């Protein structure tokens, strides 16, 4: 029986705190930030990957023009991110005010996607 | 579990430095 396993699962909240400080000491450049697909999420595909890299001079219109290259995001259809499992922050916000306006107990920044204004 | 090595698990963002 088959058992689909998230980052979270695979790395116990010791092994996450502890990859989460060592990411900020070897590449202190860049913001340690999950990127899941909403529950929900029928029409979009699945993200190849879940933990990302991101670096503070970046605003959110980039990063989002990023998952859509490696996504290959089609231009007749839209779709949103919500931070932490909220959608609040403007796409021109600095990534790095955002990072710490939204950081988890464990240090990680956590994002999920959807394609949806409203769930 | 047992072999672990440092797999590509982090996806740095596609930038111009």
């Amino acid at each position: 029986g088959a058992m689909g396993k998230t980052f979270k699962q695979r790395r116990t909240f010791e092994q996450r705190v502890e990859d989460v400080r060592l990411i900020r000491e070897q590449h202190p450049t860049k913001i340690p930030v999950i990127i899941e697909r909403y529950k929900g999420e029928k029409q979009l595909p699945v993200l190849d990957k879940t933990k990302f890299l991101v670096p503070d001079h970046v605003n959110m219109s980039e990063l989002i023009k990023i998952i859509r290259r490696r996504l290959q995001l089609n231009a007749n259809q839209a779709f949103f991110l919500l931070v932490n499992g909220h959608s609040m922050v403007s796409v021109s916000t600095p990534i790095s005010e955002v990072y710490e306006s939204e950081k988890d107990e464990d240090g990680f920044l956590y994002m999920v996607y959807a394609s949806q204004e409203t769930f | 579990n047992s072999s672990g090595s440092s797999e590509d698990s982090f996806v740095e963002i596609r930038m111009a430095e």
